[PDB]
RNA sequence: ACUCGGGUGGAGGCCUGUAGCGAUGCUGACGUGCAAAUCGCUCGCAUGAUUUGGGUAUCGGAGCGAAAGACUCAUCGAACCACCU
RNA sequence: UCGGAUACUGAGCACAACGUUACACCGUUUUUAGGAAAAGGGGCAACAGAGAACCUGGGAUUAUAUUCCAAAAAGAAAUUGCAUG
RNA sequence: GCUCUGUGAGGCGAGCUUCACUUAUCGAAUGAAGAGACCAAUGGGUUUCGCGUAGUCUGCGGGCUAUGCACCGUCUCUGAACCAAC
RNA sequence: UUACCGAAUCUUUGAACGCAAACGGCGCAUGGGAGAAAUCCCCGUGCAUGCCAUAUUUCUCAGUGUCG
């Protein structure tokens, strides 16, 4: 029992309308907030968070952070009847470790509610010459530290078994940021066309 | 006419049983002041427009 | 897999959610006092029909259930009126099996 | 075939009191049904021919 | 002074359109995908009089594009739009009376009605009875046809704009003299509290700028400035010339 | 060529005139009245832009007016209430 | 069983939300809006519109009756709910 | 006038206008009901993250500009109609 | 009986708030009651909006937001 679906024949079976549906406002706006900031010309200070550590490099580093967990509340109490090495976490603690330059690698998160919290941080590691890397999500620095989000993480120090595992990462990290610090302080980002308007331009130049 | 919310009927009912001469025995109390009811109402005069 | 022009919020689970005598209404609050006017005395003997001022908020079915309990007798019908004065007045007619006369005199009337 | 029942009594009326036992019986005049039965058939027969 | 009647009509109190018996907006069908890539056949069902309006409105019944239901829809009728007529709205609608097809696909010189200025706005130009607008040019390179508005007035609109074919029905209303003050009582019964029109010179000095004085006369030119504040902008407004022509 | 009889029909902000709505004249009665605007006769409209109940909307430097500054609760060339006072 | 409400919609109104306002005692009347609880939020607004199952007789009153009447209901109905064979 | 106000390409003159652009903004329509693409780039870069060429740069890890590979990327003059037969 | 004050009682409403309202109207849910050949009927309690907190055994979800 085949059905014609020409216009003005059989009624269509209900095709997906997600693309043309009227969404809840918070949906339309998080979509547009993301569109808006690709297609504006972002500043080099803020664009640098769009550039980010290569994931094969990232995945290596977050596994390192996971190797040096902060002690859990159950154990910290238990230790204190008398600390284990762990990653510095927290914007305030991590800020010191940078300034005191005790930090020997730092992991700024890519996304942050006000990027202002961390927007300065890459310039601050670049100044103290602390290796640093931006990384995709504060949620992953989150779970890596057992927090549900981490704006930052600091590998201030490590056991001898992981010394080189850190060092190659520090140079696979500042290879992309701290080494490129001259490049990073330059690249204005954004200005991406919509691919609904890139293709329109792909074809206008196709026709001329 | 017939129409009355019961709330209005309760009010005219209120004013109706309130429209009574003072009891005789109340005047015989010590220190009594009341004689006539000062709040007697008559439909042809004061109107309880409800 | 949306198939409406506009979004609609999804079903989400929803969890199900001092007086010793709370029922202040009562057979004794409903029925008040039998009425003893001579329109009502015409009904007890001629119509097998007790007359009562009865609580003004009481309804007819409650007045039946109250006669059944106070005076132990069935009321074939109970057409109430609320008096111009504001009291409600039930003319309850008893079932023929129940005399309205034997009962009213049993009632001290 | 239909009676001018008030809807106050239409609920209590027999079903066929408000219709004839024909397709579209309570809705269309017999000619109006036949207009369709033709128009259904003849129009489809032209479409079946427009494939040729 | 005191508020001028021109200003009070803006409160739109007593001065609102009547329209209880009005059938609703008389528009073209929603600019569906079907309009944009084919056509929708709707049969005209019945030609109504909308009170307060000259043109008859038609009741074309298009089948709903996306669901099993039929969508009756109301638009001011082109003349010769009989009931049972099958209207064809859509981009590749055939060019006939009553059909609603893209304006840039209508032949140059043919006359159209119920034209829509903005694309998709559902028909705003040439809707009054007898009215129409000839298409006077296409410009396929820029996709904007011109057309002559029912007033001697050229206008460019996109060819994607819909238009209906033919004159709007009910033309020639105005030709018949009204004769009776009572006859014009009813044409405005279904319209608004527009009528009778008291002359402002017959009004008082409080009521109107023209009002008052012993001989009833305007005291200053009746040709008011465009920038005159409301309550002042009475008489001939921003008039470029006066006089019989 | 489409005219002359005769009927038919019942048109009209058509006519006479009730009801109803008015309100011209007597400058009549009354004029500390029946009445803080009424009475009498006369008169005007009375199929209409008519009259009318209910509901509802629009008011105070505002409303509403077929326009008399008319009307907006006996109050109007700016209601009434209170207040400043 | 009458009328009204339960239970219509109408000119209309306005809660909600949202917006505006120094301020909601404003405005739209749906809400830049996730309004389904088992496509366009809730409500109100007509005792003359829509809706609407009952009639008579009475020897039945001082006063009510389409309302009262008593088992031969003076009687005769229609109607709603549930249930019953 | 300024501001709202961004982006490219120009020219002119000592930041001004043309021209395109599009994310602000504005108007419209809509029950936000079918936009573009696949037809392929003076396009993109997190599973596409990568290679190769020349130029330069280097925190020796790679970068950057040009450039070409790949990959993102690919399919074709009134009737009735729904409730599906990966 | 007076005076005082702890325990209560405190009807319809009212910010009034379950929905209305010139309606002593009408709900849904919960428990009770009477009752009755269940339907009806009375009763109690909850049921407004906004917002904050919380989901303490961590509720159910939505987004071509970010990632994985
Ligand atoms: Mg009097
Ligand atoms: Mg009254
Ligand atoms: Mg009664
Ligand atoms: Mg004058
Ligand atoms: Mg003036
Ligand atoms: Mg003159
Ligand atoms: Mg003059
Ligand atoms: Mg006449
Ligand atoms: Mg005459
Ligand atoms: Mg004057
Ligand atoms: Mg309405
Ligand atoms: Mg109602
Ligand atoms: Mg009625
Ligand atoms: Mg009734
Ligand atoms: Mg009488
Ligand atoms: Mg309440």
């Amino acid at each position: 029992r085949p059905k014609n679906f020409g216009i003005g024949h059989d009624v269509p079976y209900a095709r997906d309308l997600s693309r043309f549906m009227r969404w809840p406002t918070f949906v339309t706006m998080q979509r547009k907030k993301r569109v808006l900031q690709r297609r504006l010309k972002v500043p080099p200070a803020l664009h640098q968070f769009t550039k980010v550590l290569d994931r094969s490099s990232r995945n290596e580093l977050l596994k390192l952070v996971k190797k040096y967990p902060s002690e859990t509340r159950r154990a910290r109490r238990q230790r204190l009847f008398d600390a284990p090495l762990s990653v510095v976490t927290g914007l305030q603690e991590v800020t010191r470790t940078i300034e005191k330059k005790t930090a020997r690698l730092v992991m700024i998160a890519n996304n942050v509610d006000p990027i202002e919290l961390v927007l300065w941080m890459p310039t601050l590691c670049r100044a103290n010459k602390v290796p640093y890397a931006i990384v995709k999500d504060k949620a992953r620095l989150g779970d890596a530290v057992g927090r549900k989000t981490a704006t930052c993480v600091a590998i201030t120090d490590v056991n001898a078994e992981d010394e080189a595992a850190l060092k190659n990462l520090i140079r696979s990290v500042n290879a992309r940021f701290l080494a490129r610090s001259d490049v990073i302080r330059r690249q204005w980002g954004g200005l991406q066309l919509s691919l609904r308007s890139r293709a329109e331009l792909r074809k206008k130049r196709a026709r001329n | 006419g017939r129409f009355k919310p019961l709330a209005i009927k309760k009010k005219y009912a209120k004013k109706l049983k309130q429209n009574r001469p003072v009891p005789y025995w109340i005047r015989l109390r010590t220190g009594n002041r009341i004689k006539w009811n000062e709040k007697r109402r008559h439909w042809r005069r004061t109107k309880l427009h409800y | 897999a949306y198939t409406r022009p506009q979004f609609r919020r999804p079903h989400t689970y929803r969890r199900p959610s001092m007086s010793a005598i709370s029922n202040k209404w009562d057979a004794f609050r409903v029925i008040r006092y039998p009425l003893t006017t001579d329109k009502a005395m015409k009904k007890i003997e001629e119509n097998n029909t007790l007359t009562f001022i009865v609580d003004s908020n009481a309804n007819k079915t409650e007045i039946k259930k109250a006669m059944r309990k106070l005076y132990q007798v069935k009321a074939v019908k109970v057409n109430t009126l609320i008096r111009p004065d504001g009291l409600k007045k039930a003319y309850i007619r008893l079932s023929a099996s129940y005399d309205a006369l034997e009962t009213a005199n049993k009632m001290g009337l | 075939g239909t009676k001018a029942l008030r809807h106050t009594e239409a609920r209590l009326a027999s079903r066929h009191e408000k219709s004839t036992s024909r397709p579209y019986g309570g809705v269309l005049s017999h000619e109006q049904v036949r207009d369709r039965i033709v128009r259904a058939f003849l129009i489809e027969e032209q479409r079946i021919v427009k494939r040729a | 002074g005191k508020t001028v009647l021109t200003c009070r009509k803006g409160n739109g109190s007593i001065y609102q359109v009547h329209g209880h018996k009005r059938l609703g907006p008389a528009k073209l069908r929603i600019l569906d995908y079907a309009e944009r890539h084919g056509f929708m056949r709707g049969v005209v069902k019945t030609i109504e009089h909308e009170p307060g309006r000259g043109a008859p409105l038609a009741r074309v019944e298009f089948r709903h594009p996306y669901k099993y239901r039929r969508v009756k829809e109301l638009m001011v009728a082109p003349e010769g739009m009989f009931t049972g007529q099958s209207v064809l709205c859509g981009v590749k609608a055939p060019l006939a009376i009553g059909n609603v097809l893209p304006l840039g696909q209508i032949t140059e010189g043919c006359i159209v009605c119920n034209v829509e200025a903005k694309v998709g706005d559902r028909g705003t130009i040439a809707r009054a009875s007898g009215d129409y607008c000839i298409i006077i040019s296409h410009n396929h390179e820029t996709g904007r046809t011109r057309l002559k508005l029912p007033s001697g007035q050229k206008k460019t609109v996109p060819s994607n704009c819909r238009a209906m074919i033919g004159i709007i029905a009910g033309g020639g209303r105005i030709e018949k003299p009204v004769l009776k003050a009572g006859n014009s009582f009813y044409r405005f019964r279904g319209k608004r509290n527009c009528w009778p029109k008291v002359r402002g010179v017959a009004r008082n000095p409080v009521e109107h700028p023209h009002g008052g004085g012993n001989h009833q006369h305007i005291g200053h030119p009746s040709t008011v400035s465009r920038h005159a504040p409301p309550g002042q902008k009475v008489g001939l407004i921003a008039a470029r010339r006066t006089g019989r022509i």
